[PDB]
RNA sequence: AGCGACGUCGCUUUUUGAUCCUUCGAUGUCGGCUCUUCCUAACCUAGCGCCGCAGAAGACGCUAAGGGUUGGAUUGUUCACCCACUGACAGGGAACGUGAGCUGGGUUUAGACCGUCGUGAGACAGGUUGGUUUUACCCUACUUAGCUGGAAAUUGCGAGAA
RNA sequence: UGCAAGGCCGGAAAGAAAAGAAUUAGAGGCACCAAGUGGGCCUUCUUCGGUAAGCGGAGCAGGCGAUGCGGAAUGAACCGCUUAGGGAUAUGUGGCGUCAAAACUUAUGGGCUCAUUCUCGAUACGUGAAAAGGGUGUUGGUGGAUAAAUCCACCGGCCCCGAAAAUGGAUGACGCUUAAGCCCAAUUAGUGGUUGCCCAUUAUUCCUUUGGUAAGGGCGGAAACAAACGGAGAAAGUGUAGCCCUUCCGAUGU
RNA sequence: GGCCAGAACCAGCCCUACUGCAUUAUCCUGUCGGGGGUCAAAAUCCGGCGGGCAAAAGUGCAAGAAUUUUGGGUCUUGGUGAAAUGAGCGGAGUAUUUGAGCUGUGCACGGCCGCACGCACUGGUUUCUUCUCCGUGAUGCUCCAUGUUGGCGA
């Protein structure tokens, strides 16, 4: 980076893949975004205005303000000492609904559902058990480990 | 590296061959000789009633192999020494400056060598005999009789050396004084 | 003494997963000091040759295998080792021992000091005792020569521990200083 | 024999660079003279190998630095050139050895002239003539010159005879 | 009575199961005032300009600066280690022929090596010295071939040639060659497995000091008690000759 | 005697000696075929078939109470009982941990039976093995004060 512009660094953070070009899909216009919630920031090339900055490219955060063409994001910049939690204004083009909380509201669900599961029993599945516990190995086929005059022959190729 | 090697000798009848260091003491129908081998490491051997002579080598390596075949190779030259003998015909050659050579008992001198008067001279010790072959019979013959080779075979050599051409080409001036034949004194 | 390497026998296998349920259980030979550098070496040759790793693997058992009687007998030992000179050198060579580990432990000696290769370079092919008439090399072929005999020339006697004596007299044992 | 292109591998620190580590409350900054010593990549001297070495003269190489290595014209010169001798007139280092050892021709001041440049004062790594070279009695070194203890190297009485 | 938002009121809450399914010398958070510094330099790894540099310029980190101490003979920075005043035992890096503590030169361990005037080799970092190319020196190996064993090609190890500088001089010195050298390996040696030995301002532990983000206890005088021919203290406390006691951690510094 | 020496005992600390459980088979030992060599054999070596315990291994783990009438050291700690908390000191008695053989259901193993090398549950044997039990608060808040043997000290 010589100049220090806006859109200095990228010639490949911002370029779309190999032969996924095109413009923004369909599916991406008819996602809603609801404050509060879980974001990933990843700018689309194909459309210019609106873009976040090269920083915030991959970062995750909670929407705020919803705008009707926009949003904005609260994303974590670690600064000197401190990090200091930025709110940037971006076109929703950029936007995609993260699922890192994903697994974890699933583990609630599936805690919740299980307890009214013993509620009144129905019993509950079997727990799983370890497979570093022990055992008896009944081998069907059993061969030799050894370094084979042949095995140099291969390792010289040509 | 091998644990044994021999060496072996056949002994003629009136040799006696004597070891009791490492020296080896061997008398003929004339005269004796002997050898300090102590400089080497090895396990001589006399088997009389089977009149030889062996040398061992325990557990060498290829250098100290080596030795092992040529002390046999100095034992049998003091044995054809001390019955045979050794004699050393050494000539005289010149293109244009007859080289004058001279003979008191043990003294050798050689003269008008190259045309040049710096009286080359030597002394033959005691235990090798020199003389010359009288004239008119071969030319300018010197002879070296002796019991030991090793000794005999020096003056052959040191008379060699005295005579060498400084200076100019040595392959067109051939002036020298050379050894035609090595042959036994009697036998 | 003794010599510096066991002989394992290493048996292990991948831990087993629905890709692979039994995996197929390699049994191994190493001459290691300890049975780490035994459990070690074992999965070198699993990744190298298997693709199998330590981390998704499990050993069967680690077990020493004992030597026979001790007699005089003659070893083959067939050994590789890396260089960057020549890139992996392979050699066949005897040793006269009383066990495989006798032998072994006595080629990793000798490859390092002829070639000077160390231990981690090195892996052992194989090792037989053979019988006598396969000997090749001159060397270890005269110790079956039967009515062998050598005497012990230039010597040095070490006194014991105890009677070092720094002066002794000259031609007497008597110890001036000890 | 003696050479050896296209390539390629090194060494040396007698060239010039590159860097800027030491010295700016100061390490006297060119050259000659004098004097000693060291290095060897050997010019002569000693011994030797080899040659397209017949001899004479010489080429190339080996051990070897004990000894030797000049008189001048011009130049401030180092460098360079020519004259002459010689067995030879080898290449160098030592703070580019050597200024409380000298010398002061050069550079590097103040005076002055010319050329080119500048409107001008003035500049020029261009030319020219003239321009102060200070101190040792201290310590060590070195060269000579005296006095004088001392073996448990002053003590222990601690004792060893070429 | 769908979706947005602020609430309210009920519901449940392994307070996060099982599956390898976390750990912590984890008190979080906020504020005021202010010093010094704003020339750095070195190193593993990445790295740009340069033929290169003990050169110039960066990245992630660790150090010196500011810091010794033990070790590499010596060295800012390498190796080990992190410093209150002492003792013991044990160790790290590095070592056990003398200098010099430890093998009074250990083993009842295997090989390899001979090097004639800068004198073979022998502490990483440290080109703090060597290359291409060579060697019927010696010691191994691979491939092929002819048959009393031998021959051809190639590849290693150590050693030798390649290898020339100016004061006398440097494995640190002496010296070493049945190494006191190089590779590998061991611990009183197929005799029983299982820690040879020496040295740190380290580790463990004991005593003494001092400071805590220090922790805890006692402090309503229990009673008795003259000399002559068991004594003396006991303070409601930041700091003292510390109110007394028991305990725990730290302790170097421009 | 507040000084210098030794020697005993006590707590703590350090050190050293003293050993068991599993494991072995690419092994042990017969024998028969080879095969090999030698004057002739045997051995090294391959295979078959029996039997098995090399009884010891430089195998993996180790807990074995060092006054429990006898290991050393402490001039590296403090003491001479001025609360000795002790298996250790005192008092009076003969306890249940292991190892051996086995119970029943269970597990575990082999392709319901057979096995069970002796795992889990009740918990049988006493042949070996070993000590077991119960005793002192401070009415002491703190510090200091109590041996033995000689040398020197009148």
């Amino acid at each position: 980076v010589h100049s220090y512009g806006y859109k200095s660094g990228t010639r490949h953070l911002f370029a779309k893949k190999f032969r996924k070009h095109g413009a923004p899909s369909v599916s991406t216009i008819l996602t809603n975004i609801k404050v509060g919630d879980y974001v990933d920031v990843v700018a689309d090339s194909a459309v210019r205005e609106g873009m976040p900055h090269k920083y915030y490219h991959g970062r995750t955060g909670i929407v705020w303000n919803v705008t009707p063409r926009g949003v904005g994001v609260i994303i974590n910049k670690p600064v000197r000492t401190r990090t200091l939690r930025k709110r940037i204004c971006v076109r929703f083009e950029h936007v995609r609904k993260s699922r890192c909380q994903e697994a974890f509201k699933a583990k609630e669900h599936q805690f919740q559902a299980y307890l009214a599961a013993k509620k009144a029993g129905k019993a509950l599945p079997p727990l799983k058990k370890s497979s570093r516990m022990g055992g008896i190995v009944r081998p069907k086929n059993v061969e030799v480990l050894a370094r084979r005059v042949a095995d140099y022959e291969a390792m010289v190729p040509y | 590296v091998k644990v044994k090697s021999l060496c072996t000798l056949q002994i003629p009848e009136g040799v006696t061959v004597d070891v009791k260091g490492r020296k080896v003491t061997v008398t003929g129908k004339r005269g004796t000789l002997t050898k300090d081998l102590t400089h080497l490491q090895l396990d001589l051997r006399v088997d009389k009633k089977n009149r030889t002579f062996t040398v061992i080598r325990w557990f060498g390596s290829k250098i100290p192999i080596a030795c092992l075949n040529t002390t046999k190779a100095h034992v049998q030259n003091m044995i054809t020494g001390v019955t045979k003998g050794y004699r050393f015909k050494v000539r005289c050659a010149y293109a244009h400056f007859p080289i004058n050579v001279s003979v008191d008992g043990q003294n050798i001198e050689v003269r008008n060598f190259l045309g040049e008067k710096r009286v080359r001279r030597q002394l033959v010790p005691s235990s090798v005999k020199v003389s010359q072959t009288d004239p008119s019979k071969v030319k300018d013959e010197i002879i070296f009789d002796g019991n030991d080779l090793e000794q005999v075979s020096r003056e052959a050599a040191v008379l060699h050396q005295m005579c060498l051409v400084k200076k100019k080409d040595i392959r067109k001036f051939l002036d020298g004084i050379y050894v035609q034949t090595k042959t036994n004194i009697e036998g | 003494v003794k010599p510096h390497l066991r002989h394992y026998q290493v048996v292990g296998r991948e831990s087993p997963s629905e890709k692979n349920p039994e995996p197929t259980v390699y049994k191994f030979e190493v001459f290691a000091p300890n049975f780490v550098v035994a459990k070690s070496r074992f999965w070198r040759m699993m990744r190298v040759k298997n693709k199998v790793k330590a981390t998704h693997g499990d050993v069967l058992s680690c077990k020493v295998v004992k030597d026979a009687k001790l007699v005089a007998r003659n070893y083959l030992v067939d050994i590789a080792y890396y260089s960057q000179r020549c890139g992996y050198t392979r050699m066949v060579k005897e040793f006269r021992d009383v066990s495989k580990t006798g032998a072994v432990s006595q080629a990793y000696h000798d490859l390092a000091s002829r070639h000077r290769a160390r231990y981690h370079n090195i892996e052992v092919l194989n090792v037989k005792s053979i019988p006598d008439h396969e000997v090749k090399h001159l060397s270890i072929a005269q110790y079956h020569a039967p009515n062998l005999s050598f005497p012990l020339l230039q010597r040095r006697l070490k006194a014991a521990r105890k009677d070092r004596a720094i002066f002794v007299k000259k031609n007497t044992k008597r110890a001036v200083v000890a």
